[PDB]
């Protein structure tokens, strides 16, 4: 029996503490702790409805650009705005380019050190960790002097005696499983990401007008003025560039990043079996390509129980049943009302008493759908995704299947899709098919423009009294994300984020059931309590975002 | 060979000012942590979590006393003795002073550090303030922006680590290079607001032209800024303006987040 | 099948070609082995001698009426056209021919625009523009010495992808590149409003990037997308922003006719 | 004897025609012709001696910069300027960075398909090419995965019908030798050659406002305002940024470039024993690092009968021996006045009378030194480094010879690089070496600055009566280039360029000796008649530039 705190986790965008209990060398209880509040829920408060998505897209920098468009798309539900269809097209090449960069952000510079052991790197033979790839992968940068070259820098780190961010690491820990040569490869996979990262960011740039936090949205649509024969706006020489870098992506997601999951999965074939969070899973559809907010390009919906074969379909942003099942509740979170609200009737009244095991212990709220709890995100997605029988999402799940199977001679099966190493498949599959949503966007905008439609923004009109009530969807890199406004005599009267990371993070609840993060933990074995890496790799695999959590 | 040691502390951040690293091309973030500098403490990369990276936060504050740059990120919120931000069971104040005790230079990265930025703003729930309120005895550098330009960042670590001091600042603690004009005088819409060309709605002909976005409430006249000559990204001519919305002064107290995006600037 | 270029060298430094490889939408390799057929072109055709002119006649009847020409550098007249000789047969011979059968004509740089550089002063060779010397047929002109290759490329794309032009101004230069004066978009105009002008290179004004004005920019009466779009796409890249006065190497009458610290007139 | 014409000669600069006598299947006398002349020498009289270099830069745009640095080096030596130390380490960065760009656009772009062949890279096996450089090269893109891509983009382009650049090429010709693989890594090392040479005009272009045609340039110094702390100006963050691509550059030269130009040799070695020239040779020394125009990184000299034990040194551009020698005559090109002509009292009156064997056949004026034919370019430049016993040199020809040597088991002496691959051979070198003139003139860049020394321009005074002359010394990519001013009563009243493929290019000259291009392919083996390879191998070998030649 034994008590330990990580605090700070680490290799996650902000403040989360997690607790445990392990018996008998396994965790039998956890909390799951967001240590940080900033209140910016309250900062948009009484404010300009078209300004608030200016000041709430600094919930957070790493998922940048979601919570910047779900607040527009809340204001344009509240105001009943249909969004011009170039704007759409601009606003989900942005959201695609982003998730782009974020999911390879998180599966190497986030989570790979939990898996790989960089000083194991260094008694690598280069030639055969390349001979290992081998009709695995057609990747351009796997030869023996691309390994050698990242192991001498590796190496030159090691003798300056500086190791910085590496220093101390889980070297050596016994649920290290990777052979040398493997642990080389993911390193010079590692740094050859960063550059993949950057194009990624270059697309969102030329739109958004920099990035980190996007510059080019509005209430109405999108502040990209569209003119192939202007000079200084978006013309065709623009949309050019944007394309070079939309081509630069494919090869290294498809290469490298989905080779490389199959391969961690290959290795780690237990973490299969463990990190099941919940068994109900929501998801929204994603990039609408009309001009009524609606025909999705990827589909949503939920799922209760794991029973993907009677999914209920989502197909639209403002289906009521979405609407009405999302409650959060603050029991044990530090906030004064604990009943369950519905996010138009939410308030966030800080009340902070200390942290208690049996009372508040967290800054995040806990969501509800129809009063049960829910994960979020990738996993979701896919699974949603699978359900509707989507033949593209099937398909690159096949293809990681495949390589797994070359590699262990076993298959996956769905069953242990729900667990740590499933919800990272799915983040990897949802990379993978993105690639794909900014070729066919790119292509619908270039045709759109060349048919004469140059048309980006509808001016808002906000009626002085009344009181409206919006909600802005958006399917963000680590899940549903909801932005809930209320407009009062031409002001927010309210504005509530119901962020991904908050279904996940989420502490015990109203009638103390357990949220995801803290019911995956259970059954977690732990070698070495001081050292409890088998817990921070369950968490990573939610790519935790505590500002977004918590805002 | 020795590279000179950064510990980099996370306040009440949205995690911006070190994203904005992962855009840079000189240094590249992979460049700056293998060659340019030691980073010692960044809770965002660091392999080590929990009390191994404490231990690595104390190890460095004693091995590098008197050489460490300093840098944070986030307002530091003061409301009810620092319960706002607390990591390791402690308030995020007690980490920042202590660390600030021992530092060669300590730099504001952000507007949130630099003078409170969004998180201090509106009601300010938390009492957030800025880092050199907390540090009334310390010169602060501020890099002030939302985030900004990671090599006005850089730049200024570069000075100090390659001419052995910090490079000019002006009187509010801000390199010259990046923040010593505002960016309506340095702007290439000058023209057009001369003329009285402006942009009266996005999507309009004046704006499909390039025009002037002061009637857009532009914040540029009113604004300290690299961000119309450096730019972002490094990809060639792109800026909120040059994409064509206006400044919102996100760089400058008083203007980012207190003004509504449409509402106008003084003109001096 | 990508759309056919036949690209003829006039009287050309070579700079308009080796412009394409500053490019990087598209890259010069992208260019050729994904965006066009780059039919014919003497800089960088394997084939040398009688075979690359074989691969020009071949390339004009298999293409008739649907390939790019480009021209780059003036066309000298003088003497019976013989400043520029290949193949034993004047320049402007070749050029007439190619022009017959062209879906679209680009005059690249401003030699071929208007009779640039090599046309200036005593003009010794008689040079004059690719529209002088094509009297029936619209020459698209994208001036400059050498120009921004995009300022090329967009052109193209846009024939390709649209089937059309861009839209031209009245001197048949496209609006996204050239729709307005250089001082009309130059984010030194606030320091010209002030009063604030470099005097000499290396003074207190010039290092803090006043406006150049006073050392001869020819901003005030050049068009011109060099202070938006600029140079090589590192960003901040242009002549002006360099320390230097523009010089109105777009502009016929400015560029290569005034000297680098004569002022401009000032609309 | 059979007479044949190369018209026009392709992948070079400009316009060239050569003509060959052939006896039983051997070159047995040629002619090299100029055949465009722009009269830029003309153009430029009569201006502002300031307004010069602007003008005359348009003389090329391959060899952009080298006339506009030329140019104000003239100007400053009529006016007894000496120029700032930060304008000549700034003037050196752009010099050294362009040559790098042209030497690599030179060897793969315009070069390479001269001896590598194209349809036989179909052929190859991808995995045999990446084995057949393990121990050559550790460069990072030799991968079985990097040429297999490569040679899908040959099979896609030949599979098109469209082979556009690359049609009617001398594919299966009896002088092409090299194995499939190696036509294969010869491509994709084409390909990767764009992107370093990308590289080095980006450092040009930071400096320079643009490229091609730089425009920081003046007569005094230079146009980039100094400022660490100012914006809009050349401070630490445009100067880190320039380092940032600095840094690029340098493994593509070493590993492939260095590499490729070994290999080449390894199976062509009988173009080691043909190709030569001339027997004399004349560099001139480049890289000024004091604050009086001097203190050279390279050295020059003066080479004659091929003796380098007895070469004469050249440490400065005042040297009036190196100014005396120098002459052109226009016996046998297009212009009036025949007799030889120093450049100060030179004329260029065109007199065309058409082409004729034993009179008047090009546009490129005879260039002599104290009478004798001498080839400048890389290869002068090399042997009069060796002459000097620069180690650097040296060092630097040894590593490529050893990796010949590996290849063949054979050495190189210096009497073989008196050929068309030991021009090659120089070349190369010229590019290596550069990289550490970059490294050094950074580095005394940011050095100076710190010391507080930031002055960049030293404004002219130009009297109103009298007459001076001055001349500027400059080592381009092709050899030593001189532009040759006289200024009377405030303006250019004689402007005379003297280019270095002037010297090579030339006809014939006042004596009617023979100059180097026109001499090096006396002996050329030529198979086909029809298409003689052999004979542009040769004058390739040179890098010709006609606009440079003519002007
Ligand atoms: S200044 Fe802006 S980007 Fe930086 S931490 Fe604060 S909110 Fe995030
Ligand atoms: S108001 Fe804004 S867009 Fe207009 S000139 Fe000033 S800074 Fe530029
Ligand atoms: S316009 Fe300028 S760069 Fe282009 S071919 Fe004429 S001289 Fe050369
Ligand atoms: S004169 Fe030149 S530098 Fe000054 S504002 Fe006009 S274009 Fe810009
Ligand atoms: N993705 C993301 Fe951030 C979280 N959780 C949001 O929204
Ligand atoms: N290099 C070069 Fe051009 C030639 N010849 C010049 O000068
Ligand atoms: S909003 Fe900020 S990023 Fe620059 S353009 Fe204005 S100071
Ligand atoms: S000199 Fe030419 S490149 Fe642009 S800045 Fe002036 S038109
Ligand atoms: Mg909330
Ligand atoms: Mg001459
Ligand atoms: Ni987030
Ligand atoms: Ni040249």
């Amino acid at each position: 029996s034994q008590r330990i705190t990580i605090d700070p986790v680490t290799r996650i965008e902000g403040h989360l503490r997690i607790d445990c209990e392990i018996e008998n060398g396994v965790v039998s209880k956890a909390w799951a702790s967001g240590t940080m509040w900033r209140g910016m829920e309250e900062i948009v408060k009484n404010r300009d409805p078209r300004d608030a998505w200016m000041i709430v897209q600094r919930i957070c920098g790493v998922c940048t650009t979601t919570h910047a468009l779900s607040s527009v798309r809340a204001a344009e539900s509240a105001l009943n705005i249909d969004v011009p269809v170039n704007a759409q097209y601009i606003r989900n090449i942005i959201l695609a380019a982003h998730t782009t960069h974020d999911h390879i952000v998180h599966f190497y510079q986030l989570s790979a050190l939990d898996w790989v052991d960089i000083t194991s790197a260094l008694q690598a033979d280069p030639t055969k960790a390349s001979e290992m790839l081998k009709g695995v992968s057609t990747w351009h940068l796997n030869s023996p002097e691309e390994f050698t070259k990242v192991q001498n820098k590796i190496k030159d780190l090691v003798a300056s005696g500086q190791l910085g961010i590496f220093a101390n690491g889980y070297w050596g820990h016994p649920a290290m499983k990777l052979p040398p040569e493997v642990n080389l490869i993911a390193v010079a996979h590692y740094l050859q990401a960063l550059e993949c990262q950057r194009d990624a960011n270059r697309v969102v740039a030329l739109l958004g007008g920099k990035t980190p936090h996007i510059q080019n949205l509005a209430v109405g649509g999108v502040a990209n003025p569209i003119n192939l024969d202007g000079l200084g706006v978006l013309n065709l020489e623009r949309l050019m560039y944007i394309k070079s870098f939309i081509d630069k992506l494919s090869d290294f997601v498809e290469q490298v990043y989905k080779v490389d999951t199959a391969v961690i999965a290959a290795f780690y074939p237990e973490w299969l079996t463990r990190g099941k969070g919940a068994v109900n899973y929501l998801s929204v559809p994603e990039f609408p390509t009309d001009s009524k907010n609606g025909s999705f390009l990827f589909p949503g919906g939920y799922i209760e129980n794991a029973d993907l074969s009677s999914y209920r379909p989502i197909t639209s942003h403002s289906d009521e049943y979405l609407i009405k099942g999302i409650q959060e509740s603050a029991k044990h979170s530090w906030y004064k009302d604990e009943a369950p609200q519905a996010p138009w009737e939410g308030t966030t009244i800080p009340a902070y008493d200390g942290w208690s095991d049996d009372g508040k212990y967290s800054w995040v709220k806990s969501p509800t759908f129809y009063g049960k709890t829910v994960e979020v995100g990738p996993l979701a997605n896919m699974l949603v995704k699978l359900a509707a029988g989507r033949e593209s999402t099937q398909n690159k799940l096949n293809e990681i299947v495949a390589i797994y199977q070359k590699l262990t001679g076993n298959t996956l099966e769905v069953a242990q899709l729900h667990s740590t190493l499933g919800r990272i498949i799915g983040r990897t599959v949802h990379c993978c098919e993105l690639q794909d949503i900014l070729q066919n966007q790119y292509s619908a905008l270039i045709t759109n423009i060349g048919k004469g439609d140059h048309t980006t923004f509808v001016k808002p009109n906000i009626p002085a009294t009344g009181e409206f009530k919006g909600v802005g969807f958006l399917e963000a890199p680590r899940g549903m994300l909801s932005h809930w406004m209320v407009i009062k005599d031409g002001i927010i009267s309210n504005y509530q984020a119901v962020v991904p990371s908050t279904w996940n993070s989420g502490p015990r609840n109203f009638n103390d059931d357990v949220g995801p993060y803290e019911q995956s933990l259970v059954g977690t074995p732990v070698a070495d309590p001081n050292k409890p890496l088998e817990v921070v790799r369950t968490i990573h695999s939610f790519d935790p975002c505590m500002a977004c959590a918590v805002h | 060979p020795q590279r000179p040691p950064v510990i980099w502390i996370g306040a009440q951040e949205c995690t911006g000012c070190t994203e904005s690293l992962l855009r840079a091309t000189h240094p590249t973030v992979e460049n700056l942590v293998l060659e340019t500098i030691s980073l010692e403490y960044h809770e965002v990369l660091s392999a080590a979590f929990g009390h191994q990276v404490e231990e690595n936060k104390h190890n460095a504050l004693e091995k590098y006393k008197g050489q460490y740059v300093l840098v944070v990120d986030g307002s530091i919120p003061l409301k009810d003795n620092g319960i706002y931000c607390m990591v390791a069971g402690e308030p995020i104040v007690d980490h920042i002073r202590k660390a600030a005790e021992g530092a060669a230079a300590i730099i504001a990265i952000g507007s949130c550090s630099a003078w409170g930025g969004v998180a201090a703003a509106g009601v300010n729930p938390t009492g957030a303030v800025s880092l050199q309120e907390v540090l009334p005895g310390k010169t602060v550098i501020n890099i002030p922006g939302c985030p900004p330009n990671p090599h006005n960042f850089l730049a200024t670590v570069a000075h100090i680590i390659t001419y052995g001091k910090p490079p000019k600042l002006d009187d509010k603690n801000r390199p010259t290079f990046a923040y010593g004009r505002l960016i309506h005088e340095h702007c290439e819409r000058r023209p057009h607001f001369d003329a009285g060309r402006f942009a009266k709605e996005f999507g309009d002909e004046g704006h499909r032209e390039g025009w002037c976005l002061y009637h857009l409430g532009c914040k540029g006249p009113e604004t300290y800024g690299n961000c119309s000559t450096l730019q972002f990204c490094d990809v060639g001519g792109v800026w909120p303006v040059a994409i064509g919305h206006p400044c919102y002064g996100c760089n400058e107290e008083g203007i980012g987040f207190h003004k509504g995006i449409h509402q106008l600037a003084n003109v001096e």
